[PDB]
């Protein structure tokens, strides 16, 4: 049974992940966080 | 699930599949 | 001169790059686009009505591999991400 369980429970894992873009959401806000940085960064070179 | 003015992107030291080792 | 590096002038517009073949459409009033850094990206030849992309001679950083004074003077050079043909 507790084989079971845990077999079933990794399986979740994968529909919660595949399903579910935003179960990742703090690794895509620091990549997106930075390409704000340096975008940001980039556009105050067209400021006069 | 994740995705020419002197701004550079160095690499870095470990790799991808470095890591999963 | 192209796909090399070049000091170019085009009508004043001046800078350093490599001038190649373009792809883009120009509208036949607009003289020369621009990237979201306000950088010239492309410009039309006042002589030959063509479309010329402006890439930035390549370039990277220099780091030296020292294995220590202390133990030679012989040292390894690394030109981050820079394809070998240009150094
Ligand atoms: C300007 O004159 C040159 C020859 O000196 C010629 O090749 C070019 O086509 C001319 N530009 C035009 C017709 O717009
Ligand atoms: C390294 O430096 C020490 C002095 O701090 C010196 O005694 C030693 O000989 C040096 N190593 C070599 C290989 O020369
Ligand atoms: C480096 O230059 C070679 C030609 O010698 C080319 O085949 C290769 O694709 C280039 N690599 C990059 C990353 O531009």
């Amino acid at each position: 049974l507790i084989a079971n369980q845990f077999n079933s429970a990794i399986g979740k894992i994968q529909d919660s992940l595949s399903s579910t873009a935003s179960a990742l959401g703090k690794l895509q806000d620091v990549v997106n966080q930075n390409a704000q940085a340096l975008n940001t960064l980039v556009k105050q070179l067209s400021s006069n | 699930k994740v995705t020419f003015n002197g701004l550079t992107v160095l690499p870095p030291l470990l790799t991808d599949e470095m890591i999963a080792q | 001169v192209k796909n090399k590096c070049v000091n170019f002038n085009f009508n004043g517009l001046t800078g350093t790059g490599v001038l190649t073949e373009s792809n883009k459409k120009f509208l036949p009033f607009q003289q020369f686009g621009r990237d979201i850094a306000d950088t010239t990206d492309a410009v039309r030849d006042p002589q030959t009505l063509e479309i010329l992309d402006i890439t930035p001679c390549s370039f990277g950083g220099v780091s030296v591999i020292t294995p220590g004074t202390n133990t030679s003077n012989e040292v390894a050079v690394l030109y981050q991400d820079v394809n070998c043909t240009e150094v």
